[PDB]
C-alpha cells in the first residue's frame, strides 16, 4: 500500500508454517487516486 | 484555465449557491478537499 499504487507479486510457497526462505521483488498493479487522507486499515 | 461566468452564477437578487471556508484550525494538504463544516473555536470556551 502506497494515488494508491498496489504492488503485487505471487509467491509459490510450499510448506506448512512460519515464513520460509526464497524471495522476489514486488510489481505495481493498479492506481486509483482516493484524493483524501487515510488513517487506518483492516482485514475482514 | 479561467473564464468569467456572469451569464449564470450571479442572480438578479444575488447568488446563494456557492460557499467557502473563512478560517480553518488546520492547513490543507496539496490536492486535498475540505468537506467538513463545524463551529470553529476562535478562542477558548468550546462552542
Amino acid at each position: 500500500f502506497k494515488y494508491f499504487k498496489i504492488y503485487s507479486k505471487h509467491t509459490p510457497i510450499n510448506l506448512v508454517r512460519d515464513l520460509p526462505q526464497g524471495f522476489s521483488a514486488l510489481e505495481p498493479l493498479v492506481d486509483l487516486p482516493i484524493g483524501i487522507n487515510i488513517t487506518r486499515f483492516q482485514t475482514l | 484555465i479561467a473564464w468569467n461566468s456572469n451569464n449564470l452564477d450571479s442572480k438578479v437578487g444575488g447568488n446563494y449557491n456557492y460557499l467557502y471556508r473563512l478560517f480553518r484550525k488546520s492547513n490543507l494538504k496539496p490536492f486535498e478537499r475540505d468537506i467538513s463544516t463545524e463551529i470553529y473555536q476562535a478562542g477558548s470556551t468550546p462552542c
